[PDB]
């Protein structure tokens, strides 16, 4: 009742906060990476920017379609937020298949792309918006299939489940390479310029762009890197605390989501980072790239996984 | 509280509307636009019924590949269509107004097993009776659905999945045997 | 080269005395010697007249009320020909200062809807009597007061009502201004725009206009429906005119097989 | 640049008359069966048939032209033209220079004897 | 038979035809800043023809004073 | 009525829901750059970085409601210049960089040159000087906002 | 009424409410392709489709200890020999004409 | 079981009764094989088995590579003609 309708509100309120300071946050590092001051502030006026274009953007012209692909690519990069946990078991909504929705949203993220083109239509803009349509799902393959491979130590579709079983050790330092090509992947899903030809109602694209940016982000968190994993703070607590009270769940939630928070923001910024330092690909190289050379190497991890947990005991146990 | 009851029966209705904005629609991506409308109120079925893995799966594979691949397709192609006027349509009407009768009562006809042939239909409506649903403490470890398929996939019907091999092999060679003109 | 289709000479006087001599040939860059004020060439029916009027070099005096509407206005004319400053209605003193050196001033001030400022009465009679009393008060040459169709002086409407109080009262102070009564308008029985305004601009400058009300109608009559069907006094034969009519204006297997598609 | 543009051809210079004659004749077959292009393509007011009179009118212009050569760059400037126009080369306000007489009427007083030339002393 | 589209691809205009991806022909167009500095120099002493050669290739300006000055 | 109740004076207006998109459009400013001969370069040595001007938000890389005449506007383009002014929203404006493009410069006699975009666009301020310096431009810029500003459109 | 309905109820509300502050506020108002762009989709479905496939055995591995581990080998190879057949057959790749074949200049 | 026998009755009155296109004939066969999944699916639930439901994800698969395989079999049937028809093939 208002026991949860309190808590969806502080974690939109959040997210909706979050999205929309990234929007100053790339053009302040990138300004810096350039020695331009960029933009001229950050602060609780610093959102008056952001604010400021994002109302100026709705000021332009545009020329039943068009109304529904803005709207579903919003909401399809808005319902993925429940089912990252931000701390031990604090889910917006808790199911135990949360990797199997968190990959059929994924899976929904395409449409807009289609829906897109059909908008002011040409021939060469069509044969555009379809270039970046199967970019989209050429891509969207190696994310899926690399989800199998880490959870194949996990053997359950539960996040909480994945990162408590992290516990003993990050998924991100034995699988190694794993990381490096999950991060290119994951600007992949993105149009992000390394990977970028087919770009080179808006607000909608432009909002839920930095909401795929940070959502993948989260999806990086959880299962490569540890999710609200930093150490085990098991003996600073016995010399802070006496006992269980609301200062101490205070604390511990607001230390999970700092570990939580370091990884994302950390991650967030390498984005920008590779977005700087790079230039754009040819089609053919990015379709060369997913497929003749980089999913056989993901064949042939798939296929060392099992056998390295076929030579040990080690299966995991649901 | 019994606002919460109808559930069922509303996607039921919803379906049918679906489908009739299917089969009558202007452009051709209109009516794909309403096809994945009708997976999703499938999947909305799917776990209103206690199903909630398969929704998943439905919206993964069904508003995932083929879906974004009719779109693909209707995009990048021209193909003309006609609208669905009166002047072509009506002639098939007495033929459609027989049709649904007779299909839809043999399509609810078996499901019985008297022989009267009125008492088999009508065990088809005569179902307004409520499971009771018990608690039995036997189940230790949480073996849900899809652990129960792959160990059915992989033990049981082992053969199923290697012959299910060959038919996605099918599915990579065929196109490959069709669309590329080698040499 | 481009020739003064305006004028009919090269030298010409005006009724005030003052001389007025064409400068070179017709043409942007050249000057007629004529002074114009026309109030309202923010609107769309001066937008054409001061567009046909400083193509040639009248030094047109444009006065705005504001200063958006009017910037298309700079590109019609050369250097120095239209000439912009800022008025009000209600400040006698600006009506005043805009008047003062013009040879021929018009007014389209109309305004079909009343306002939280003005009403019916206040644009079209009263707006009217305070500028041309400042006509009569600088004894400027050729005023043209351009009012609406239907302007009867007695009506139930009261923009037709107060059309025609401006007429009466334009007539009254002034004895020399001309009024001249226009059709509906269609700019892209109803008349084109442009002959409106190629209408006015012959009216502009010729003798023999003066103290005469003009009916400006287009050449055949029409109804709403068939209009809309459509799209789904000294008349024009005084100053050698032919309106255009309204309908001209109105819209204003085996290859496949042979082509290649997967290449 | 190997390859010519669509509608070129070798600019090549014709030693008889009757060869120029039948150039120029398929030349006028080509910007009459062309002619529908044109309306849509500059968007133009007005109707093809006063498209096919005007080129009809243009080469009126020259048809008692006497010396080879002259009529050789004359053919050699219409095919310059006819490929500027048949693409999207030139614009609609280049277009409608070849019709300065039909879009409007500039006024009163077009001088026709010596008194109206003398008025405004020869325009 | 192949059919390739066209397309209109600082100033300048540039014909494309495309066969889907590949340039089968390319016919840039130029002439959009062609402004009479050929012409022009003829009018003006060697003193003042100077500075029409800054104006053309601006990037790298003294060498194209240069060249007229040698 | 009969008759008025109206002021035979009132003040000059130099003599004296919507805000916050035109509070938007002061404080982010995209002028579509038509930089097509020298002074495009000096355009972008705005977006160089010692002159950025990152700070009050013009940035000149690339539909907004202004657009930047820079170098000499042909024979041939007069109509490409005017078709790219159409197709701009409607409370536009738009300024002139250059000695070229304000009453044709440099080319004033040249056959192939319209004599300023005068002759095309109305122009609001002109950024006079050949190649006028960044300084030069970016003070034409505070002036045109200034002029944005007393509007209150 | 748990905490998960509200959230999926209420972003359509807040795609809506983005979109009529929009339509509040705005101004309003066949090419041949290669075989390439439709081979990537058409055949990405038989590459999605064995992933979800292998989604049964990756919650289920305990279980099928030492034997479904093999039928999951043989599946996969079974998948590898498509996989290098499009490898081995150049499928994916777009080709175009600008070699000038290198023949040398042959003389009389 | 209402809702997939009038998903298929309808999607196949949908195939029979088009003249317009070629892809209503290719959607309609795909939620035909939705009606056939949606009363089996039930039938798996009533009945306390996965045996429905393993010919359930068994037939997933088979109508995926029944859309892949279809859809080359258009575009061969594209590359040698220009348009595909209105009538049909
Ligand atoms: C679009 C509809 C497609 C439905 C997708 C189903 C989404 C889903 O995964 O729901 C899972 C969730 C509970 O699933 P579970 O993992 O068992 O939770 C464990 C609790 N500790 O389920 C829930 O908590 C709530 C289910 C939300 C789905 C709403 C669909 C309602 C359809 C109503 C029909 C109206 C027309
Ligand atoms: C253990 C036994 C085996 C030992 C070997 C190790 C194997 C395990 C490692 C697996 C990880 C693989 C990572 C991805 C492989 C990339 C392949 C590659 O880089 O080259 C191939 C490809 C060009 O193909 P080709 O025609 O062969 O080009 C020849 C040019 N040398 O190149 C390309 O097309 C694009 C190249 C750039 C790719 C995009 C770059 C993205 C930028 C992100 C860089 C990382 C950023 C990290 C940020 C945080 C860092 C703190
Ligand atoms: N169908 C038609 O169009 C008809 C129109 N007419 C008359 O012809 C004339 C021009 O036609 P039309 O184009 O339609 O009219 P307009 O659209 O041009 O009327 C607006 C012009 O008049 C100005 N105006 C109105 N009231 C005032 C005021 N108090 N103070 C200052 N300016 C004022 C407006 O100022 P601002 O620029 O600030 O808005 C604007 O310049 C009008 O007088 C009209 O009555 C005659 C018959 C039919
Ligand atoms: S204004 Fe001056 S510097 Fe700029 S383009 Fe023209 S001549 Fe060159």
């Amino acid at each position: 009742m208002i026991i949860n309708i309190v808590e969806i509100l502080i974690f939109l309120v959040c997210v909706l906060f979050s999205v929309a300071y990234l929007t100053v946050a790339e053009r302040k590092t990138l300004a810096y990476m350039q020695r331009r001051l960029g933009p001229n502030f950050v602060g609780y006026y610093g959102l008056l920017q952001a604010f400021a274009d994002a109302v100026k953007l709705l000021l332009k012209e545009i020329v039943i379609i068009l109304v529904i692909s803005p709207l579903i690519t919003l909401i399809t990069a808005l319902i993925g937020w429940v089912v990252i946990p931000l701390g031990p078991g604090i889910t917006l909504g808790e199911l135990n298949l949360g990797i199997l929705f968190s990959l059929a949203i994924g899976s929904l993220g395409v449409f807009g792309s289609l829906l897109s083109g059909w908008s002011s239509n040409s021939k060469y803009s069509l044969l555009g918006s379809i270039r970046s349509t199967a970019q989209l799902i050429s891509y969207e393959l190696i994310l899926t299939s690399i989800f199998i491979i880490i959870i194949m130590f996990v053997s359950s579709l539960n996040i909480t489940t994945i990162i408590e079983t992290q516990r003993v050790v990050w998924y991100c330092i034995p699988l190694l390479p794993l990381l490096l090509i999950f991060f290119i992947a994951s600007v992949a899903e993105t149009a992000r310029p390394p990977f970028d030809l087919t770009e080179s109602p808006f607000v909608f694209f432009f909002l839920a762009e930095y909401s795929n940016i940070i959502l993948i982000s989260a999806f990086n968190g959880y299962l490569l890197l540890g999710g609200y994993l930093s150490f085990n703070y098991s003996y600073l607590f016995n010399i802070l605390f006496n006992d269980y009270s609301y200062v101490s769940f205070l604390f511990e939630g607001l230390i999970n989501s700092s570990a939580y928070a370091i990884k994302l923001v950390f991650l967030m910024f390498s984005f920008i980072w590779v977005r700087a330092a790079f230039p754009r690909f040819t089609y053919d190289n990015l379709i060369n790239f997913c497929w003749i050379i980089l999913l056989p190497l993901l064949f042939g991890i798939f296929l060392i996984i099992p056998s390295t947990l076929y030579i040990f005991d080690s299966f995991p146990t649901l | 509280m019994y606002l919460t009851y109808y559930f069922i029966e509303i996607t039921i209705f919803l379906a049918i509307l679906c489908t009739i904005f299917i089969i009558s629609a202007k452009n051709p991506m209109v009516s794909i636009l309403y096809m994945i409308a009708l997976f999703v109120i499938a999947a909305m079925y799917l776990y209103l019924i206690g199903l909630g893995i398969f929704s998943l799966l439905y919206i993964m594979i069904y508003i995932g590949a083929i879906a974004v691949l009719f779109l693909f397709i209707i995009t990048l192609l021209d193909i003309n269509s006609t609208e669905l006027s009166v002047k072509s349509n009506i002639r098939d009407l007495p033929l459609v107004l027989i049709s649904l009768i007779v299909l839809t009562i043999s399509g609810l006809m078996i499901y019985s097993n008297d022989s009267i042939l009125i008492n088999k239909l009508l065990e088809a409506f005569g179902n307004d009776y409520n499971t009771i649903i018990t608690q039995d403490w036997f189940n230790i470890e949480n073996t849900t659905l899809l652990t129960t398929i792959g160990n059915v996939l992989l033990t049981n019907n082992a053969f199923i999945l290697l012959v299910l091999a060959i038919v996605l092999l099918l599915g990579i060679i065929g196109p490959i045997s069709i669309t590329m003109k080698h040499k | 080269m481009n020739s003064f289709e305006n004028l009919a000479q090269d030298v010409n006087i005006t009724r005030s005395g003052k001389t007025l001599i064409a400068k070179g040939t017709g043409g942007r860059s050249s000057r007629t010697g004529y002074t114009a004020t026309v109030f309202g060439a923010n609107g769309f029916l001066g937008s054409y007249l001061t567009a046909k009027l400083a193509k040639h070099g009248t030094t047109v005096v444009v006065p705005y009320r504001e200063e958006m509407a009017k910037r298309h206005l700079k590109v019609t004319g050369d250097l120095g020909v239209v000439n912009f400053l800022e008025m009000d209605l209600r400040n006698l003193e600006s009506i005043d200062e805009a008047v003062r050196h013009s040879d021929i001033v018009v007014n389209l001030i109309g305004r079909e809807y009343e306002t939280k400022n003005f009403n019916y009465y206040d644009v079209h009679v009263e707006g009217a009597r305070r500028i041309a009393e400042a006509v009569k008060k600088h004894n400027i040459a050729r005023y043209i007061h351009v009012s609406a169709f239907n302007a009867e002086i007695d009506s139930p409407s009261e923009f037709n009502h107060t059309k025609g109080l401006g007429e009466q009262v334009t007539k009254d102070i002034v004895p020399w201004a001309t009024i001249v009564r226009p059709a509906p308008m269609f700019g892209r029985n109803p008349v084109h725009v442009i002959d409106v305004a190629a209408a006015l601009e012959r009216i502009c400058f010729d003798d023999s206009t003066v103290a005469q009300t003009f009916e400006l109608y287009g050449p055949q009559k029409f109804t709403q429906k068939q209009i809309i069907d459509m799209v789904s006094a000294k008349t024009f034969n005084d100053l050698d005119l032919t309106p255009m009519e309204l309908p001209d204006l109105m819209f204003k297997e085996n290859k496949e097989k042979t082509f290649v598609h997967i290449l | 640049a190997i390859i010519a543009t669509a509608f070129a051809e070798t600019v090549k210079f014709s030693g008889s008359k009757q060869e120029l004659q039948k150039r120029t004749l398929a030349l006028y077959r080509q910007f009459l069966r062309g002619a529908p292009t044109f309306a849509d393509l500059y968007e133009v007011q007005f109707s093809i048939p006063t498209i096919r009179t005007k080129i009809r009118q243009e080469f009126e212009r020259h048809r008692f032209v006497d010396d080879l050569s002259i009529q050789n760059v004359l053919y050699a400037k219409g095919h310059m033209e006819y490929q500027e126009c048949i693409n999207f080369w030139k614009q609609q306000a280049q277009f409608l220079k070849y019709f300065p007489e039909e879009d409007d009427i500039q006024g009163r007083h077009q001088p026709s004897n010596f008194v109206d030339k003398f008025l405004k002393n020869r325009a | 038979r192949i059919r390739a589209f066209t397309i209109n691809f600082g100033v300048l205009r540039l014909i494309l035809e495309l066969s889907g991806e590949e340039i089968i022909r390319s016919d840039p167009h130029v002439g959009l800043l062609h402004r009479g500095t050929e012409k022009l120099i003829e009018y003006k002493t060697y003193m003042q023809a100077l500075p029409y050669f800054d104006r053309l290739d601006y990037v790298s300006m003294m060498t194209n004073e240069q060249v007229f000055s040698l | 009525v009969s008759s008025s109740s109206m002021p035979t004076d009132f003040p000059l207006p130099s003599q004296q829901l919507d805000a916050v998109a035109n509070w938007a459009r002061q404080g982010s400013f995209w002028p579509v750059t038509f930089g097509l001969a020298c002074c495009a370069v000096e355009m972008m040595h705005v977006s160089a970085p010692r002159y950025d001007q990152d700070r009050l938000g013009i940035i000149f890389r690339a539909q907004s409601d202004i657009m930047i005449v820079a170098g000499t506007l042909t024979n041939k383009m007069a109509p490409v210049l005017r078709q790219v002014y159409d197709q701009m929203p409607e409370p536009r404006w738009v300024i002139s960089m250059g000695s070229c493009a304000n009453g044709g410069g440099y080319y004033h006699f040249s056959y192939s040159v319209v004599r300023g975009c005068d002759r095309i666009v109305p122009v609001d301020v002109y950024v006079p000087g050949c190649p006028p310096t960044s300084e030069a431009l970016m003070y034409g810029v505070f002036q045109l906002q200034r002029k944005m500003r007393n509007t209150k459109i | 009424m748990n905490t998960f309905i509200i959230f999926i109820i209420l972003i359509p509300i807040v795609g809506f409410a983005l979109l009529a502050v929009n339509i509040l506020l705005a101004v309003y108002k066949r090419l041949a392709f290669n075989a390439a762009f439709i081979l990537v989709a058409i055949l990405f479905l038989p590459f999605d489709l064995e992933i979800s496939t292998l989604l049964p055995y990756v919650m289920s591995i305990y279980l099928v200890s030492n034997y479904g581990f093999t039928i999951v080998l043989l599946f996969l190879l079974i998948l590898i020999i498509g996989f290098v057949y499009e490898i081995n057959t150049n499928a994916l790749k777009i080709n175009k004409h600008n070699k000038p074949n290198t023949d040398s200049l042959i003389y009389k | 079981m209402f809702i997939g026998t009038i998903i298929l009755v309808l999607s196949f009155l949908g195939f029979v009764f088009n003249r317009r296109n070629i892809i209503l004939a290719f959607i309609c066969l795909e939620t035909m094989l939705l009606g056939i999944n949606l009363i089996l699916l039930r039938n798996s639930v009533l009945f306390d088995d996965i045996s429905g439901s393993l010919f359930a994800i068994v037939i997933i698969i088979l109508a995926g590579v029944e859309s892949a395989i279809g859809l080359s079999l258009l575009v061969s049937y594209y590359r040698l003609r220009g348009v595909i028809n209105s009538y049909g093939i």
